[PDB]
């Protein structure tokens, strides 16, 4: 009875110490599931590969046994074109930097763009401002700047 | 040796558990690696110019 | 094993691409939560009665 | 004579298994990553890789973090001097300290 | 030969458990490292001493 | 006791690496509360006026 007392006391051991380890590793992917509720699905996520892969815009939840699945609604660019740039526009003597895009040509003119999606615009005082002379900034390039 | 093994046999499935428990050791470790550095779908390079 | 496919990104110091297009993407992400809650009884199951 | 401690671990019944991915595997990896990152910016761990020049790079860096991009391109050479110097630093506290 | 072989069972449980524990907090740890791996390089990160 | 410490001799080195593991967690205790706490500088005071 001692002999079998020990082999069965040996054998409730080993399975209560694989059970507090494998709920430990429960409670980690528990803890990151509950971080993602609250950020993926809660707010607006601008941590990279969190949330899904691309540009998070919404999350959903749905249940499961012994767990959750997040539906992650991401936004991925499709088509893109080859364009040449500049850092800056030189007009008058003075050095034109965009105020929020990126300067593209389509070859022969000049358009100031957002840097996610192609909707060119023409290069204005609105969307552009001035810093310094022409000088200094390396790949500055000669154009006109139209004035409402 | 036959005789320990012929003993060790009347301990149950001890043996079986440790090595389940060394191979799911063995596959953690090559998904820690894969997930780690696997993050890229295509394998990129530089050009000439520098 | 082959690691992935072979690209070479065409870096110019004055050229630039951007997108015209997009696409919604919807992916799926699983993970455990809970586990089965267990109650052992030791007389019961060393001694049994 | 002088047998290893590998020889008798290995003897005695336990033995240690390669990593499925190789170290060259890895590197290569990682060369993929660093160019991805040089040549392409961000946009390459969203979708499609898009070419970029380093400079517009580094002021969209500079945007991110809150400073206009006329401080880097009418600093850029002073910016890549510190680099450099920087790269220099941390190959040289690595060859000399070995903690 | 069930002496020696107690407590060569005993030895090798004892190194499987610390194994297992010792895989744990490399697994904490290549999970931060995949998740660094993913916001630094992969983008710009707007989180303090991240 | 001169007798129980002879008869524990004989069961290898299980005090040893008991002692490690407890010497361990000593270290990562204050580890722990270093990297929590110590994470300025310079010690900052508040001025005299509130
Ligand atoms: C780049 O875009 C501009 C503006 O869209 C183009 O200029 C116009 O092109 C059309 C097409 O013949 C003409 O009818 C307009 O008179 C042009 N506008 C001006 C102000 O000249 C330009 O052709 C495009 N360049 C290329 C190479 O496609
Ligand atoms: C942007 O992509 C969408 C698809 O994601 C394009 O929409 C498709 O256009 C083709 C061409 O006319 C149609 O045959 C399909 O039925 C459209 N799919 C839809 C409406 O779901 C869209 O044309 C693209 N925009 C461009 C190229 O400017
Ligand atoms: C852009 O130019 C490169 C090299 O000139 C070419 O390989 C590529 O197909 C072009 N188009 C796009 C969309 O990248
Ligand atoms: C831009 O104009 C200025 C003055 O008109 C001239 O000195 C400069 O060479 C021009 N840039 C280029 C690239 O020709
Ligand atoms: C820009 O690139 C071209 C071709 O790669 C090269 O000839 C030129 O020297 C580069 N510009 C500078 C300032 O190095």
């Amino acid at each position: 009875i001692d002999r079998l007392i020990t082999g069965r006391l040996q054998s409730l051991q080993t399975y209560v110490t694989q059970q507090l380890i494998r709920a430990a590793e429960i409670r980690a992917s528990a803890n990151l599931a509950a971080t993602k509720m609250s950020e993926c699905v809660l707010g607006q996520s601008k941590r990279v590969d969190f949330c899904g892969k691309g540009y998070h815009l919404m999350s959903f939840p749905q249940s499961a046994p012994h767990g959750v699945v997040f539906l992650h609604v991401t936004y991925v660019p499709a088509q893109e074109k080859n364009f040449t740039t500049a850092p800056a526009i030189c007009h008058d003597g003075k050095a034109h930097f965009p105020r929020e895009g990126v300067f593209v040509s389509n070859g022969t003119h000049w358009f100031v763009t957002q840097r996610n999606f192609y909707e060119p615009q023409i290069i204005t005082t609105d969307n552009t401002f001035v810093s310094g002379n022409c000088d200094v900034v390396i790949g500055i390039v000669n154009n006109t700047v139209y004035d409402p | 040796s036959t005789e320990c093994s012929n003993l060790l046999l009347q301990y149950g499935s001890f043996c079986t558990q440790l090595k389940r428990a060394l191979t799911g050791i063995a596959v953690e470790q090559d998904k820690n690696t894969q997930e780690v550095f696997a993050q890229v779908k295509q394998i990129y390079k530089t050009p000439p110019i520098k | 094993m082959s690691l992935g496919a072979e690209n070479s990104v065409a870096y110019s110091n004055n050229s630039i691409a951007i997108p015209t297009n997009f696409t919604i993407s919807v992916t799926t992400e699983i993970l455990p939560v809970s586990m089965t809650k267990t109650s052992v009884d030791c007389t019961m199951y060393i001694c049994g009665d | 004579a002088a047998r290893d401690l590998i020889c008798a671990q290995k003897f005695n019944g336990l033995t240690v298994l390669p990593p499925l991915l190789t170290d060259e595997m890895i590197a290569q990896y990682t060369s993929a990553l660093l160019a991805g990152t040089i040549t392409s910016g961000w946009t390459f761990g969203a979708g499609a890789a898009l070419q970029i020049p380093f400079a517009m790079q580094m002021a969209y860096r500079f945007n991110g973090i809150g400073v206009t991009q006329n401080v880097l391109y009418e600093n850029q050479k002073l910016i890549a001097n510190q680099f450099n110097s920087a790269i220099g630093k941390i190959q040289d506290s690595l060859s000399s300290t070995a903690s």
